[PDB]
């Protein structure tokens, strides 16, 4: 077939980047490594790093909506009670 | 050839040719770059340009003689070269350099001018020179944190920081009588060489060098150069391989004739009894490798080293050439394993039989001083044609079937894929 039209992405050896000069990498086998240092260390210490970073983006938004749910709840509760029978004969029409 | 060794206090060995127009004369130290540290790495490089300055080499002109030094990581090697006749002024020469009188040479003039020629030779070799300083960054990741890591010519930041009494107090360690062959070749006579030795009392310095903490250790590892603005790819890859005084010393060296050199644009290269050839000459894959088998007093390598110009294609080059590997652990020819004994032959008469008297100097200094003595051309025959099939299968299941691997490059390197892409190709686990 043809060619198609040109992408932000090539293959190995023409990968659309910039040209690197003046770094070098450097690396071990895992067979030279002793078997999985990298789990503690990391279950208490890192992991309540990430935590402390993010959970109140997530729990302020949770906090807002279960506290609504809660009182649209006991105020149904309320309305279909032997006390709250009145109530529900206003605001139904 | 015969050789002849004694020892009067001095180790004199010696290889006369009667054939020979010439004669060399020089001393062999037992310490190189592998008895140096990171902070004085490239000592021993000075010690060779102080040797060969201008006005040392003036004196020497005078009388007809020539002079030639060379650095490698396990010994140093000064000589001095005459005319036939006149062999009894090239030990005068030398016992004023070493024995006497090497303070005339540390001047502080010509020790300045001497340094600013020697960082500028190191430098010109790591912007030039691709492939040898892939090969000594191979060194490098191999045995890093040993002594057998250091590059045999120094570093840019550690040669900016030696001063006249680095060198003297390397001298007083190393250049001693009990880390010393005196060597002569070409035609020089064993007896006229010890009594001129005799009639001088000669003394170096006494002995007892320093201890060399650490073993050399092999690790598998990686270090990548990338540089985008040059135009090909320079690759090596190696194992593990044998010592000097190893039993598998000549298998290892066979093995590696198996698979040997190759150059695209010479025809007849092109032709060599080779199976890998069948597949890299489809798409062209590289202009030439070669393989190697390197040994030292600790420890070696067992690889081979390319250049290319495809660099979208790297992949199946590096695939292509460890699939053969594997072949000499399942299955290889007695047709092969023939071939290798020729050309092996070949290829140790030329480097032992050559004309030039200085490179039969440092051959014989190197042996001697690691093994007591020098094994001749004609034993070394007899072993390699006593090489069976069985032999190169149990070699290579211990030193290449599922082993780690070194690897380094520099240039157009982005197709060369992560480390256990390679190493797994060591085992064919097809099977």
């Amino acid at each position: 077939g043809p060619p198609s039209g040109k992408t932000y992405m090539g293959w190995w050896g023409h990968m659309g980047g910039p040209k690197q000069k003046g770094i070098t990498s450097y690396a071990v086998s895992p067979y030279a490594q002793k078997p999985l240092q990298g789990i503690f260390h990391n279950a208490v210490f890192n992991s309540f790093r990430r935590f402390k970073s993010q959970f109140l983006y997530v729990l302020i938004p949770a906090g807002i909506y279960w506290y609504w749910w809660k009182n649209g709840n006991e105020y149904n509760e309320f309305l279909y009670s032997k006390a709250g029978r009145e109530e529900l004969e206003r605001v139904n029409v | 050839a015969e050789v002849t060794q004694l020892s009067n206090g001095i180790v004199v060995a010696t290889e006369h040719n009667p054939s020979a127009h010439t004669a060399s004369v020089g001393v062999v130290f037992g310490s190189g770059a592998a008895n140096e540290n990171p902070y004085n790495n490239g000592v021993s490089n000075l010690w060779k340009n102080i040797f060969l300055s201008k006005e040392n080499s003036a004196v020497a002109a005078k009388e007809g003689l020539a002079l030639s030094s060379n650095i490698s990581r396990d010994f140093q090697s000064y000589i001095v070269s005459s005319l036939p006749g006149s062999t009894d002024k090239s030990l005068d020469f030398l016992n004023q350099s070493f024995i006497q009188q090497k303070a005339n040479l540390l001047s502080s003039s010509n020790f300045e001018a001497t340094k600013k020629s020697v960082l500028k030779q190191v430098q010109d070799f790591e912007e030039n020179d691709h492939p040898n300083r892939v090969l000594e960054h191979l060194h490098s990741t191999a045995f890093q944190n040993t002594p057998l890591s250091l590059p045999t010519r120094g570093t840019l930041e550690s040669l900016e920081n030696l001063v006249v009494a680095d060198l003297e107090s390397f001298a007083n360690n190393h250049f001693l009588n009990s880390n010393a062959v005196v060597v002569g070749t070409g035609n020089i006579k064993h007896e006229d060489l010890v009594n001129s030795i005799e009639s001088k009392n000669l003394s170096l310095q006494t002995g007892t060098k320093p201890v060399l903490k650490k073993k050399a250790a092999f690790l598998g590892s990686e270090v990548r150069l990338r540089d985008d603005t040059l135009p090909k790819a320079w690759i090596s890859l190696a194992v593990e391989g044998e010592p000097v005084n190893s039993p598998n010393y000549f298998v290892a060296k066979l093995a590696a004739q198996i698979f040997g050199s190759y150059n695209a644009f010479e025809p007849a290269s092109r032709l060599q009894g080779i199976k890998l050839l069948d597949n890299i000459q489809e798409y062209q894959l590289c202009d030439n490798f070669n393989h190697f088998s390197l040994s030292y007093k600790d420890s070696g390598l067992w690889g081979f080293s390319t250049a290319t110009r495809n660099v979208t294609m790297i992949d199946d080059l590096i695939h292509f050439t460890l699939k053969q590997w594997n072949r000499l652990t399942i299955s290889v020819t007695d047709t092969e394993v023939e071939r290798a004994k020729s050309l092996l032959k070949l290829q140790l008469g030329q480097l032992y039989e050559s004309g030039n008297p200085v490179n039969d100097a440092n051959l014989l200094g190197a042996e001697v001083l690691i093994k007591g003595s020098k094994l001749s051309l004609g034993e070394a025959f007899k072993k390699i044609d006593a090489i069976t099939v069985k032999d190169v299968k149990a070699w290579a299941g211990k030193r290449l079937w599922d082993q780690d691997i070194a690897i380094a490059g520099t240039g157009q390197i982005e197709g060369l894929l992560d480390y256990m892409r390679i190493r797994s190709d060591m085992s064919m686990m097809r099977w």
